[PDB]
RNA sequence: CCUUUAGUCCCUCGAAAUUUGAGGCUAGAGGAGAAAAGUUACCACAGGGAUAACUGGCUUGUGGCGGCCAAGCGUAGCGACGUCGCUUUUUGGAUGCGGCUCUUCCUAUCAUACCG
RNA sequence: ACUAACCAUCUAGUAGCUGGUUACCGCCGAAGUUUCCCUCAGGAUAGCAGUGUCGACCUUCAGUUUUAUGAGGUAAAGCGAAUGAACUUUAAAUAUGUAAGAAGCCCUUGUUACUUAACUGAACGUGGGCAUUCGAAUGUAUCGACACUAGUGGGCCAUUUUUGGUAAGCAGAACUGGCGAUGCGGGAUGAACCGAA
């Protein structure tokens, strides 16, 4: 795997190798790098403090990291949205370039024909 | 306070020879005494600094005598012994 | 100096991790007693006495043999 | 009070006690509300509470 | 053990006293289950101090060397056994007694 | 260079006669170099760190260990009361702060009272 | 040959240690901590508080939720899906890292001393695209930078998670909460309890 300056990887701490051993707390982590070496990369990584937040450096070497794609996620987001809007645009109609949260439901009605319902116990004995 | 064997103090030439030093972490050549004569002069010091103060001015001067006598004996049987292995 | 700044900062986190060292070393003899307990009823081919070498090695020489 | 009900609460406007506020039923909010649980009773108002 | 020994400087300052020290125990023989009283040959592992099992410290779970010859086991060449391992199983510190389990 | 491991029962030497020991082969495990190095729940000295009192519904009359049995819990493991084995059997000094007077209380009562 | 006592003065000798250190009201208000240097009667940086100057305007921001994606596949259902915690279509509970816009993405071709078989790639620029929902929710008692100044560098208890141990005690890490600087109601009473500032 080949990693440049300034993207994001992924920590995941595997056992078979302990060289390079970072901590539980520095397990399973998130942060960007900042210096690459032959075989350890520099990490920068956003510790909590008892009472706030700082930014620690850590060296792990590459069997740990991996990259990540919520920025991945977020350019296929910006790409969705031009397409729309240019679309829209072109036919004259508007569209939602925002993300709902997923509002409550709306009323209905279901059947009882041929789903008649089953009554049940408290617990279930046979 | 601390040895001066231990801190890397380099030897200093004085009224006393530093010599020949040898060279730090590598093999120092082990002479051995085992001649008899050789034990005498190491003995003949010993004892010189053992007894130590000695009122008698000749008394004293034997004891410096015997340990020269000792040198001088060595001396001669290494100088023989070079002799013998350089000629035969 | 620093050796010793060094040594009174971590002073304690060192009693409390040898502790566990020696209770893991009291828990891998007992296991390995109990093994040499467990492979004597299962089967086992000795001597009059016992091996004269110390224990562990004697242990260790009679698991591998098997 | 532990620090995310203490965020939840200064962000749903409750900074008093007795302190109702009005919101919009959502996926967010509703978990909001429900991690704030331990401290707020919630209904559904009618036309004559509004 | 023995009785007059003088130990080395290591460990010239430790005591042990009679009224402590102990010198048989009620082995038992699982397979021939049995429980006899037999003499200790050597003390082999304290897993709790090499110091105590330098000492002869007996604790619970400790592997000791015991004299088997009065059982008469037979080994495989055909001979008695005349020395066994055996775990001590008690708390011989709040039991006035050591009591021993023989691996075999 | 010797030692161990498993193998063909493949070869030599030694011994005893109706069998062994030591070597031999296959491949795992032990042993920059006379300057010194590593190591220890050990000792002595010196120093550093932690801990700094401690018991406070505590305590009393019936041992511990292993087996058998074992209502159950559980679906192998924990397991009481008993019984067997060891301690343990076929002829009868220990101890290394003490002592005396008086008040009051407890009962875990030596005497006096009454009972089985 | 060599190297006591009292009086006045130097002397208001030398302390980091002890004791004490003088009206009222209002406003703002802590910390008990990270890192570095060095063996002290400790310094430096950052943090909390405050003052001044400069730039914008809920700009922005946030101990929060949602969406997406990691470390936890942990429980569960099935094996009339395959295979056999180490099985899987699916997937719990539980906390937890990161991202969510003009401070954006690309695509297009001019230069370069970099590079490539090459106007070919990378960097530096140009053109375009959305200024009205500019691209989740809720809140917003504004935020950032520079300069300067003062008091702090102790911990005790408890919940949950976790490591080890005992006959039982217990010992140690992470978070969070209470108490320090907090009055009031209640628990007959009271550092650690409940309610509430």
């Amino acid at each position: 795997r080949t990693y440049r300056v300034g993207d994001i990887v992924d920590i995941k701490v595997n056992g078979a190798v302990q060289k390079g051993m970072p901590h539980k707390f520095y397990h399973g982590k998130t942060g960007v790098v900042y210096n690459v070496t032959k075989s350890a990369v520099g990490v920068i990584v956003y510790k909590r403090v008892k009472h706030r937040y700082i930014e620690k450096r850590i060296n792990v070497r590459i069997e740990h990291v991996k990259p990540s794609r919520s920025r991945e996620d977020f350019l296929r987001r910006v790409k969705e949205n031009a397409e729309l809007k240019k679309k829209a645009k072109a036919e004259g109609v508007p569209v939602q370039l925002k993300r709902q949260p997923a509002m409550p439901r709306e009323a209905h009605t279901v059947s009882i024909a041929d789903n008649k319902p089953v009554t049940l116990a408290p617990v279930a004995y046979e | 306070v601390y040895s001066e064997k231990e801190l890397g103090i380099p030897q200093l030439n004085t009224v006393t020879p530093v010599g020949v030093t040898k060279p730090k972490g590598k093999k120092k050549g082990k002479v051995f005494v085992d001649d008899r004569e050789s034990m005498n002069t190491i003995l003949a010091m010993v004892e010189a600094e053992k007894q130590g103060q000695i009122e008698s001015k000749i008394m004293r001067a034997r004891q410096l005598e015997e340990i020269r006598e000792a040198r001088r004996i060595e001396a001669e049987k290494k100088e023989a012994e070079r002799k013998a292995l350089l000629e035969n | 100096a620093r050796k010793q700044r060094d040594l009174k900062k971590f002073g304690k986190a060192v009693q409390v991790q040898k502790q566990l060292e020696r209770a893991k070393q009291k828990r891998e003899a007992l296991d390995k007693i109990n093994q040499l307990k467990r492979k004597r009823a299962e089967g086992g081919a000795l001597g009059a006495t016992e091996a004269d070498d110390p224990f562990d090695v004697a242990v260790d020489n009679e698991l591998s043999r098997d | 009070i532990p620090p995310k009900p203490r965020k939840i609460l200064q962000l749903l406007r409750l900074r008093q006690i007795n302190n109702g506020v009005f919101v919009k039923v959502t996926k967010a909010t509703a978990e909001m509300i429900k991690i704030v649980e331990p401290w707020v009773a919630y209904g559904y108002p009618n036309l004559k509470s509004v | 053990g023995p009785d007059f020994t003088r130990r080395p400087v290591k460990y010239e300052r430790f005591i042990r006293p009679m009224g402590l020290r102990y010198k048989k125990a009620n082995v038992t023989h699982p397979t021939l289950n049995v429980t006899v009283q037999l003499p200790i040959l050597s003390v082999k592992k304290n897993p709790s101090n090499p110091l105590y099992t330098q000492l002869g410290v007996l604790t619970k779970g400790t592997i000791i060397e015991v004299n088997v010859s009065d059982l008469g086991i037979v080994t495989a060449s055909g001979k008695i056994a005349w020395g066994r391992y055996a775990q001590i199983t008690n708390n011989p510190e709040n039991d006035g007694c050591v009591n021993a389990v023989l691996l075999v």
